[PDB]
């Protein structure tokens, strides 16, 4: 496949990246106490 | 937080206010039925939604109904 | 005639744009 | 004071009169049967003396004469079993050749085709092969002929009806008092040596001069129909000293304190006969002997109605401690007065015993021909298993009764019972810690190895072969045992059983015990059945501990032991009772009793049963368990999927009945989650609509037909769900053991 | 005669009870003297203390037991997972601190057993966990670095 | 504690049911605070046209994927 | 001419040993419930939490979380041991409010001079259609 | 005699002597017309 | 609380009468040497806030991103090495 290594970076970047901050702001938005 | 309400087809037998685990129902004056009270909720906040009050209801049917609304510390039984 | 890598960050480029119009489209649905 | 025999004449009449009246024992069920629950209450009450009347003295006289109804109902049993061994059986042909003929004590009815399970056992018999050990228990005994089964059937016969006279007699003529009851001291020095020692003391007599002879002829090799009869050797010193030579001396060296002399027919050998594969009866007589004598010696620790002896209650109060403040105190009070208390008690030791008995039996063949019997052993395993399981939950559910009715805070005041349920919450946190450190370090054990080779990885496993997890202690423990003769019990010939180590016993080329090495998959499956044993006590025990109050409910207790719930309020307490604890220890026990008998079976089949070619031995898995146990896979495929073809398969065979019951099974469990996740609300809306199709044709019940109750609806489902699944695993183990056994 | 089971501060009606393991002097001491449990001391160097030993004692684990364990290069990968895991630990800290302090209320006091006021701990505060965790960073990345460090050092090893 | 930004009741639950009822209604707009018919059907055309983006998105990938590891061509 | 009885801090408390199902720290950041009684004896009573107490000759104070729990141990005394009590909540900042016998006389009789508070003038199957209160925050039951 | 024979006409003893009655009746006549297929009159 | 004698619950004390106690904090100031608190202090100066402590997290996040596009390689990872021939498959297939 062309550009091999774009898997290696975008794989850990949807599967530790992106949920780990998207948890982080889930739960500092769920308990916020003023929104 | 619950919703409790008290329709004229009660006798005014008081079971519902004696099976209340929470104090939240009482007997008031009426003149609707032969006992001449009926039953009242005045402390809904401590209302936990057992629904006690509609097992010892003998109307057909029920003269009083719980609704269960919003949870509170107090509606969930929560000692911690 | 594979595709190159020029046309995969075009495509991944168009990919970012079409996610600021989605998460633009998510703001206006929160209001 | 002074114990005595009290009892009271005439107190109930016989008649019928009561059984025309169904709901007579409940003054609930008076008004009638307006609604189907009725009847559902009639039977789910019917053994709750506790309600039917407030006083002790009726219910105890109740329970009585129960147990004398159970005794007779037993011995009614024990009559059907002997009297097939004797009429249906090829028991005799059997004893000429017990390594080849397969036992059978059942013929069916040629009606729909059925005559095919008349199996070829052989001896020239047709019928159903049978795996309950009673052709070896009877040649232990030294039956020999089939007019002595007849006899001992007629005799159970005779037996029942004494139990059932004796029940009638004690409830309607003389029905013992309260005060006769409450007499654990005599109570419990006639159960101890009156007939623990007195029938241990009987049966050992019964080995010398019945089964020693018989079976040691049997053994040398005689027909046996020409070895002498049991009179001929129990009345005749001669010949019994022709094959034992210690009893030309008679009964001298027993009075003379020279037991040295019956070092013949007293041994303590160990290991098995090679002949047989069974224990050396010798052994046995030996061993039920020194019990019998302990237990006698026993029988006289309480006091009666004589100065000597110790009291119960002075014991109990006597052992309190720094940390548990007034310590035993009340529970004298407690087991001498409340029925259930000592329910529970019983029925855990009993189940603890049952469960201790499957391993022993598995472990030492106590029966000639029995270790060779492969269906016979993973049988009798299992099924005292089973047994032990339901009785140890029994145990938790009548815990609990006791806890919710005869408990009293005014007799129980700062002892052990106020102590421990005054920190229930500590326990039961600990309880479930421990619990999800089990069930983490046991079972994600097993998921890692499994994503370990799915993912091509297996040096990152568990295993023998990549991280080993030895279990040192037990392997320790088992050569410790195997090193006990000549040494720690210099006057063993040989260990207790062979699986601790040494040679391979094997009988009639096939292999009856072996030494059974312990590795990962063994540490794997041990801590697992430690989870499961832990989750089901942990829920027993929570039930057991907030049956009166708890955080959520603090009046429990008032709502009863068996209730749905306290209503939808402070977000659900649905089965919050403690009826509902023991419903779901149940399934928690079926569970864990599950493991153990599928461990016990992959483990005989792949490193003990097999067959012995002068080459080795032949395992009948081939010892698979040893590479596959470590993962879920191994399990499901060379386990489950792999020993599944003898049931599968077994159509147009003898064994087809195992198929069938295997598919029915499979029904009656599914069956059960209709009952599992449904509610009452929703078959009584549909029971409405068919009512009103009855009503639009006159044809509407006046027993109002009503839903289960939920109580009712979590039992069915329950009680349907163990049912699917012991049934299944009972056709499968059968068809597969009677299939390559 | 002596009931070394005695209800917590002589109250009996609070979910609470002094035994031999809650109230030992030995063990009253040495949980009384560790970083958590210092209301006069910086939260910041309490919290480097705290990510010193956490960080130093998870490298071990990945050492002999990492994907890579049977490989020479075994520490210096297993040294970049501890880091990991503390950055990971560092952001749940934050996290949690965020969530917890975020608003003020007039609470009730704080007392010791014997019945003296003592006030609030300043590591329940929204900048005192602030420091905490800026502190557990720096410790638990140290504590990593010298896991690695031992792996060269210690002639036994 | 006020999450459940469309639910006010839910939002003084002081439980973790907050949060799982707080995710189980979002999409029930009917039952929201301050609901009326026009922002219903409002919110619902807007939400067809994402649920649209999403198909679309969902299969420019299928087609990207198979264009760039796939084997169409062989 | 009821008036509420004040809550006594210098009443002593039940024997008790001690349990672990008593306050946690809802009560230090929330609220409790208080239970007074007056006791003819020294008797051994259930508690609520677990164990069993010693209610003194005279009067009892005792601390419990929830509401509850205080009127289930009022419910045992009132039937085993005929003694009348009183709940009183408090708060942290140091308020106390009376509240089960509120008017002195109990609920289940009728006293003449109550709020008749929540108590629809209709039957059950006469409520609003749902359809017809659509898009208002309230149920059949409220109109 | 009167009350044994109201207890045999209870629901069970009758339920459970009515099944054995026809299971009696169905297996006889599977002995005496066994594979019985279809109605062959 | 007042707990002189059996007296549990006291509105003049009532923080004592809820169990608010340490139970086990003690307040002490002196411990760390000043040398050793002043080097960590200092160390961790300006990390005290929400922004700049996250950065630091970043650079965790950062790794990841490095390690898949290099670090992974360098420690030849399975998925990042070569492969070995291949099968047919069941029938005439590829
Ligand atoms: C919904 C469609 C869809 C799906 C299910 C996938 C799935 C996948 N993609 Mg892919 N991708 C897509 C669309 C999609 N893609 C499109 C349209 C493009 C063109 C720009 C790409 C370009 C792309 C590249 C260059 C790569 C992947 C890769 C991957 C694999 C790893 C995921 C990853 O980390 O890459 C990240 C994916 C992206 C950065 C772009 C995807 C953006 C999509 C459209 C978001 C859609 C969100 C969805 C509609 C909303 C659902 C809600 C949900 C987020 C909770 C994975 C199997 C990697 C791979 O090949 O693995 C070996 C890889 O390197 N994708
Ligand atoms: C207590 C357990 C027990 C069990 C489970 C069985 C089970 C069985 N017995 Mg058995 N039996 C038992 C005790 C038991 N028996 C005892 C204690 C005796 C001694 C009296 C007998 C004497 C006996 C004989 C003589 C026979 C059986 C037979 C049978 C088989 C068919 C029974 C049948 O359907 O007949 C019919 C079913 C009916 C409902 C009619 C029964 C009518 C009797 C007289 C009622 C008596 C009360 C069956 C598998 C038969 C058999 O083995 O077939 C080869 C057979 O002929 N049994
Ligand atoms: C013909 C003899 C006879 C007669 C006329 C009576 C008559 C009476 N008995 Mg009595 N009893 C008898 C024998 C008899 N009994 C024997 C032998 C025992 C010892 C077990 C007892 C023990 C006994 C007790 C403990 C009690 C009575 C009671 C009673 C009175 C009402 C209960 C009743 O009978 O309901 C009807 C009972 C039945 C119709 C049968 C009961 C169910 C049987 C035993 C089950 C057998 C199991 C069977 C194998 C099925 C299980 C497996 C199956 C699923 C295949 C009644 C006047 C009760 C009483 O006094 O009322 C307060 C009382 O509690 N009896
Ligand atoms: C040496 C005296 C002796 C013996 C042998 C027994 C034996 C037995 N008792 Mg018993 N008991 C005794 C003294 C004795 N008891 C005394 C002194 C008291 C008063 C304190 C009691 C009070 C008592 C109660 C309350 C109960 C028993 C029960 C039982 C049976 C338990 C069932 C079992 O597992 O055993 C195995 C079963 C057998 C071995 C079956 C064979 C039965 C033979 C005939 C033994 C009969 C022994 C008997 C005492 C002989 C005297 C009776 C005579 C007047 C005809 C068992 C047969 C329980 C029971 O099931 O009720 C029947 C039960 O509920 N006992
Ligand atoms: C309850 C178990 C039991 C029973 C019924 C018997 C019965 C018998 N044994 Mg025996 N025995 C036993 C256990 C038993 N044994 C055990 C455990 C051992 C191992 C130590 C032996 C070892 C042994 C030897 C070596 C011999 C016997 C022999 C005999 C026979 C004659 C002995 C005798 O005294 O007559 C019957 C005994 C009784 C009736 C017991 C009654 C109790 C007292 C004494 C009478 C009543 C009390 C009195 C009035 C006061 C006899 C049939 C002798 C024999 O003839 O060989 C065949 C023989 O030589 N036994
Ligand atoms: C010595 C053993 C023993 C004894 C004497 C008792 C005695 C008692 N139990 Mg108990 N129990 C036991 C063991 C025992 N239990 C065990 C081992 C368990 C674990 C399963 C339980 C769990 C248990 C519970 C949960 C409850 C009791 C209850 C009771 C009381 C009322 C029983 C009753 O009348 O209900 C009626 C009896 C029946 C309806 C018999 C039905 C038999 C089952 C449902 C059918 C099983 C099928 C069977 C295996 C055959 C299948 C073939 C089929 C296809 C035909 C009673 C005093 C109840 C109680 O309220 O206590 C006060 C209560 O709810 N028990
Ligand atoms: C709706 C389902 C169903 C139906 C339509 C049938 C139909 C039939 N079965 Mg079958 N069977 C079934 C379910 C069913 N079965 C189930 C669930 C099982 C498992 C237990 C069996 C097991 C079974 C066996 C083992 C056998 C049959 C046989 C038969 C045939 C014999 C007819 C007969 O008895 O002669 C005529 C009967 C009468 C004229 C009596 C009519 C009057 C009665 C008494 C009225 C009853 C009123 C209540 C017949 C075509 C037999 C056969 O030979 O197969 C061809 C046979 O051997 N069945
Ligand atoms: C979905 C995305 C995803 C990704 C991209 C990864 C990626 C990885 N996992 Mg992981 N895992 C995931 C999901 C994921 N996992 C999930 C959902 C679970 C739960 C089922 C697990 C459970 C799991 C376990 C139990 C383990 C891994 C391990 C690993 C590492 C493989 C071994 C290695 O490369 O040596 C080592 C990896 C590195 C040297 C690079 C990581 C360090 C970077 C550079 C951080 C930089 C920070 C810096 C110090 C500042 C690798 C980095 C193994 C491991 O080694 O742990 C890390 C291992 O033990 N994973
Ligand atoms: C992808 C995005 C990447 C983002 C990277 C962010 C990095 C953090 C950052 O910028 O912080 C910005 C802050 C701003 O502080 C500020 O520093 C200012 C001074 S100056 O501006 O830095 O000169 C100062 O005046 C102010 O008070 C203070 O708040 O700067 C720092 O204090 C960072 C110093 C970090 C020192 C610790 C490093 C780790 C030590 C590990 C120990 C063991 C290791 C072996
Ligand atoms: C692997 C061992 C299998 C058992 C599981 C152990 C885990 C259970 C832990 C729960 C502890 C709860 C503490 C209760 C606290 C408690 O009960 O109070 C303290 C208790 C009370 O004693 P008293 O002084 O009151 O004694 C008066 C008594 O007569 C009245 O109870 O004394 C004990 O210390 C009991 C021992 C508990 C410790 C049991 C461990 C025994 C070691 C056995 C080791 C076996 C293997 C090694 C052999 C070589
Ligand atoms: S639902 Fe329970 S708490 Fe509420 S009024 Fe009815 S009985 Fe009282
Ligand atoms: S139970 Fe029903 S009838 Fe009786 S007082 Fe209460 S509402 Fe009225």
């Amino acid at each position: 496949m062309s550009a091999q290594f774009l898997p290696s970076i975008l794989v850990p970047l949807v599967g530790l990246v992106f949920p780990a901050v998207a948890m982080a702001s889930m739960f500092l938005y769920i308990e916020k106490e003023e929104i | 937080s619950h919703t409790v309400k008290i329709y004229d087809t009660c006798i005014g037998c008081t079971q519902c206010v004696r099976a209340c685990p929470t104090d939240v129902l009482e007997m008031v004056p009426w003149d609707g039925c032969k006992a001449n009270q009926i039953a009242s909720a005045p402390r809904t906040e401590d209302c936990v939604g057992c629904k006690r009050c509609e097992s010892a209801c003998p109307t057909d049917f029920l003269s009083v109904r719980v609704y269960l609304g919003s949870e509170t510390t107090r509606s969930m039984g929560l000692a911690y | 005639m594979p595709i190159a890598d020029y046309q995969v960050f075009t495509a991944l480029f168009l990919a970012l744009a079409t996610g600021i119009f989605a998460v633009r489209l998510g703001v206006a649905l929160y209001k | 004071k002074k114990v005595k025999i009290v009892v009271d004449r005439n107190p109930v009449a016989t008649n019928f009169e009561k059984w025309a009246k169904p709901g007579h024992f409940s003054r609930t069920l008076s008004k009638g049967p307006t609604t189907t629950t009725w009847i559902w209450n009639l039977h789910a009450d019917a053994h709750d003396f506790d309600t039917q009347t407030s006083d002790l003295e009726e219910i105890s006289r109740k329970v009585f004469s129960a147990h004398f109804g159970q005794l007779g109902i037993i011995f009614i049993w024990l009559s059907g079993m002997y009297f097939h061994g004797a009429r249906f059986s090829n028991y005799e042909a059997w004893l000429t050749d017990p390594t080849h003929i397969k036992p059978s004590a059942q013929v069916v009815w040629p009606i729909v085709g059925q005559e095919i399970l008349n199996a070829d056992v052989g001896g020239g018999f047709q019928g159903l092969q049978i795996t309950s050990g009673f052709f070896q228990l009877w040649r232990a005994a030294g039956i020999t002929s089939e007019l002595q089964l007849y006899t001992t059937a007629i005799g159970a016969l005779v037996m029942a009806a004494a139990m059932f006279f004796a029940g009638w007699f004690h409830y309607h003529k003389a029905a013992p008092k309260l005060e006769w009851f409450q007499n654990v001291e005599s109570m419990l020095n006639h159960h101890l040596g009156g007939l623990l020692g007195l029938g241990s003391l009987a049966w050992a007599g019964h080995q010398i001069h019945v089964s020693l002879p018989i079976n040691k002829l049997l053994d040398a090799g005689v027909d046996p129909k020409e070895i002498p009869l049991p009179h001929e050797f129990t009345l005749n010193p001669e010949l019994m000293a022709q094959l034992y030579p210690s009893f030309s001396k008679g009964l001298a060296p027993f009075f003379t304190l020279d037991w040295a002399q019956y070092s013949d027919f007293l041994t303590f050998q160990g290991g098995l006969n090679p002949v047989t594969g069974g224990l050396w009866l010798t052994d046995t007589v030996h061993h039920h002997l020194a019990i019998a004598v302990l237990f006698l010696i026993a029988g006289h620790q309480y006091r009666t109605n004589w100065g000597i002896g110790s009291s119960l209650k002075e014991i109990l109060e006597a052992h309190k401690g720094p940390f548990t403040g007034e310590g035993h105190k009340g529970l004298y009070e407690i087991l001498t007065t409340s029925w259930h208390a000592q329910l529970a008690i019983n029925l855990a030791l009993f189940g603890s015993l049952s469960i201790i008995v499957a391993h022993h039996m598995y472990a030492m063949p106590p029966y000639p021909y029995l270790a060779t019997d492969y269906g016979t052993q993973l049988s009798l395993f299992t099924h005292h298993m089973w047994i032990g399981g339901f009785c140890i939950v029994g145990a938790g559910a009548h815990a609990a009764i006791f806890m919710v009715r005869d408990y009293d805070p005014t007799n129980n005041y700062n002892n052990l019972l106020d102590r421990v349920l005054r920190h229930r919450d500590a326990i039961i946190s600990h309880l479930n810690w421990v619990c999800i450190f089990l069930g983490f370090h046991s079972f994600g054990l097993y998921i890692h190895n499994d994503t370990m080779s799915a993912l091509g990885r297996p040096q990152d496993m568990f295993s023998d072969t990549a991280i080993q997890l030895q279990p040192v202690f037990a392997q320790w423990v088992q050569n410790t045992h195997f090193l006990a003769p000549g040494f720690t019990a210099p006057n063993a010939l040989a260990s207790t059983s062979p699986s601790w180590g040494g040679d391979v016993v094997a009988v009639g080329g096939k292999v009856a015990m072996m030494p059974i090495s312990l590795g990962t998959a063994d540490f794997l499956v041990h801590h697992i059945h430690a989870f499961t044993i832990h989750v089901t006590v942990l829920i027993l025990l929570k039930g057991v501990l907030y049956a009166r109050s708890s955080r959520l409910i603090p009046d429990k207790a008032n709502l009863g032991f068996r209730f749905p719930c306290d209503g939808p309020g402070r977000g659900g307490t649905c089965q919050v009772s403690a009826w509902d604890h023991v419903f779901l220890g149940l399934f928690w026990m079926y569970n864990s009793i599950s493991i153990v008998i599928f461990h016990f079976s992959w483990k005989m089949q792949s490193d003990v049963w097999g067959t012995v070619s002068a080459n080795g031995v032949s395992h009948i898995t081939g010892g698979n368990f040893a590479q596959s146990a470590n993962t879920i896979n191994g399990w499901l495929r060379d386990f489950l999927w792999a020993q599944s073809s003898q049931v599968i398969q077994s159509y147009g065979s003898a064994l087809s009945a195992y198929g069938l019951i295997f598919l029915g099974a499979h029904f009656v469990w599914a069956f059960s989650l209709m009952f599992l996740f449904s509610g009452r609300g929703y078959w009584q809306e549909l029971i409405e609509s068919i009512v009103w199709a009855h009503n639009k044709l006159k044809v509407a019940p006046a027993i109002q037909p009503r839903a289960l109750s939920i109580t009712q609806g979590r039992a069915v489902g329950v009680a349907h769900y163990l049912l699917g699944g012991i049934a299944t695993t009972w056709s499968f183990f059968l068809a597969r053991i009677l299939a390559v056994g | 005669k002596v009931q070394v089971v005695q209800p917590v501060n002589g109250d009996p009606f609070i979910g609470m009870l002094e035994t031999p393991v809650t109230s030992s002097p030995a063990i009253a001491w040495y949980l009384s003297n560790l970083p958590a449990y210092r209301t006069g001391v910086s939260p910041l160097l309490r919290g480097v203390e705290i990510g010193l030993a956490h960080g130093y004692l998870l490298v071990g684990p990945f050492i002999k037991l990492g994907p890579l364990r049977d490989v020479e290069n075994v520490a210096e990968i297993v040294g970049c997972i501890n880091g990991a895991a503390t950055v990971l630990i560092l952001t749940l800290c934050l996290a949690y601190g965020a969530v917890t302090f975020q608003g003020e209320g007039p609470q009730v006091g704080v007392k010791t057993l014997s019945g003296r006021s003592i006030p609030r701990d300043p590591l329940q505060s929204a900048d005192g966990w602030n420091k905490f965790t800026a502190g557990f960073a720096v410790g638990g990345l140290s504590g990593a670095a010298w896991g690695y460090l031992c792996t060269q050092i210690l002639p036994y090893y | 504690k006020l999450f459940p930004k469309f639910s006010q009741a839910l939002a003084q639950d002081p439980t973790t049911r907050r949060i799982w009822f707080g995710i189980a209604t979002a999409h029930d707009f009917e039952s929201h605070d301050g609901m009326t018919e026009e922002r219903l059907y409002q919110k619902i055309f807007a939400s067809h046209f994402g649920q649209l983006a999403i198909i679309f998105l969902w299969t420019s990938g299928n087609l990207f994927h198979v264009a760039w590891q796939g084997n169409f061509e062989q | 001419a009821f008036t509420p009885p004040t809550l006594q801090s210098d009443t002593p408390s039940p024997i008790f040993g001690g349990s672990t199902g008593g306050l946690l720290s809802q009560a230090q950041v929330e609220e409790f419930h208080v239970i007074t009684w007056e006791s003819k004896k020294e008797q051994i009573f259930e508690m609520p939490t677990g164990g069993a107490a010693i209610m003194r000759q005279g009067p009892n104070l005792l601390k419990l979380a929830r509401k509850e729990q205080c009127l289930a141990l009022l419910t045992q005394l009132r039937t085993k041991f005929k003694i009348d009590g009183y709940i009183y909540r408090v708060f942290p900042n140091g308020e106390v409010q009376y509240l089960h016998p509120k008017d002195g006389v109990y609920p289940e009789k009728v006293n003449a001079g109550r709020s008749g508070d929540n108590t629809n003038m209709r039957r059950i199957g006469q409520n609003k259609e749902p359809v017809q209160i659509k898009f208002s925050g309230k149920i059949p039951a409220e109109f | 005699m009167k009350d044994f024979t109201t207890y045999l006409s209870t629901a069970p003893v009758l339920t459970l002597l009515s099944v054995t009655v026809v299971a009696g009746l169905l297996i006889e006549i599977n002995r005496f017309f066994p594979d019985a297929l279809i109605a062959a009159f | 609380k007042y707990g002189e004698e059996s007296r549990y619950f006291d509105l003049k004390d009532l923080e004592n009468t809820v169990g608010s106690w340490d139970m086990y904090g003690q307040e002490d100031k002196s411990r760390y040497n000043g040398l050793q608190s002043e080097f960590f202090e200092r160390a961790a100066n300006g990390l005290s806030r929400r922004e700049y402590i996250l950065g630091l997290v970043a650079i965790g996040g950062a790794g990841i991103l490095a390690w898949g596009g290099k670090g992974a390689a360098d420690v030849r990872l399975p998925t990042v090495g070569p492969q070995q021939p291949a099968q047919v498959g069941p029938r005439g297939r590829l």
